[PDB]
């Protein structure tokens, strides 16, 4: 019945080309970046991937901002709970707010 | 400034542009090791000042992260913060004191 | 450092 906007654009010579990287391959890049971040650290971006426990990586991250290692190693569960609550808050804010 | 840990750069002119030679540092030959976040000695937790604790199976060493240069564990490169029942993954080992054997040796 | 050498 009513002509679609996409068909009205197509019938006058206005086409849209597809991107080279599909959504699954962009997601594969994102998954590779996330796995290299959480299992190796910053070493995979500056050479080969060097495996390290995540607690030692976060202790290095606190050393990067002028805080010593005992702050992490004495408050590991508190930081884990705060990170999990932050991720849940991002999830709830993305589910509710659409702006 | 180039891929890897950046060391230097050198400029060169080019027709309508510039060319940078980025001299950088890349680690080469990895090696597996067993690590611990801290060492409980005499009921006190010891953390490294700079570096990381590694072990080749029997003895523990402390070394910097970007190069395998193992050294024996002393009180000069470790600091004490609290006891050893809070940190998870902590191990039992001894820490050499650089003063007392030289004191009795005199 | 001083009390330890005072002990010795
Ligand atoms: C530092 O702040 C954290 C929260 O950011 C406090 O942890 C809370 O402590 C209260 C009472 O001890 C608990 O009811 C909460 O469940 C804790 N929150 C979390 C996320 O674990 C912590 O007590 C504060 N530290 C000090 C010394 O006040
Ligand atoms: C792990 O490192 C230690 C470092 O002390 C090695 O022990 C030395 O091994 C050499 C020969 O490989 C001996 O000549 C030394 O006397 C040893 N030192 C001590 C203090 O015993 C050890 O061989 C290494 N390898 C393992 C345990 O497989
Ligand atoms: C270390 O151990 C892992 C698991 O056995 C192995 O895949 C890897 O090749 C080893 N060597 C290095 C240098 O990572
Ligand atoms: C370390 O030694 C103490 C006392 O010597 C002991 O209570 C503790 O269980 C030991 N830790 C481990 C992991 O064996």
């Amino acid at each position: 019945a009513a002509r679609d906007l996409i068909c009205a654009q197509k019938f006058n010579g206005l086409t849209v080309l597809p991107p080279l990287l599909t959504d699954e391959m962009i997601a594969q890049y994102t998954s590779a970046l996330l796995a290299g971040t959480i299992t190796s650290g910053w070493t995979f971006g500056a050479g080969a991937a060097l495996q390290i426990p995540f607690a030692m990586q976060m202790a290095y991250r606190f050393n990067g901002i002028g805080v010593t290692q005992n702050v992490l190693y004495e408050n590991q569960k508190l930081i884990a709970n705060q990170f999990n609550s932050a991720i849940g808050k991002i999830q709830d804010s993305l589910s509710s707010t659409a702006s | 400034c180039g891929k890897g840990y950046h060391l230097m750069s050198f400029p060169q002119s080019a027709p309508h542009g510039v060319v940078f030679l980025h001299v950088t540092y890349v680690p080469a030959q990895e090696k597996n090791f067993t690590t611990a976040p801290a060492i409980c000695h005499d009921g006190k937790a010891h953390f490294p000042r700079e570096g990381v604790f590694v072990s080749n199976g029997t003895h523990w060493f402390v070394t910097q992260r970007n190069f395998y240069e193992p050294q024996i564990i002393t009180t000069d490169n470790t600091f004490v913060s609290g006891n050893c029942d809070v940190v998870i993954g902590i191990v039992n080992n001894t820490v050499y004191d650089p003063l007392q054997p030289e004191l009795d040796s005199f």
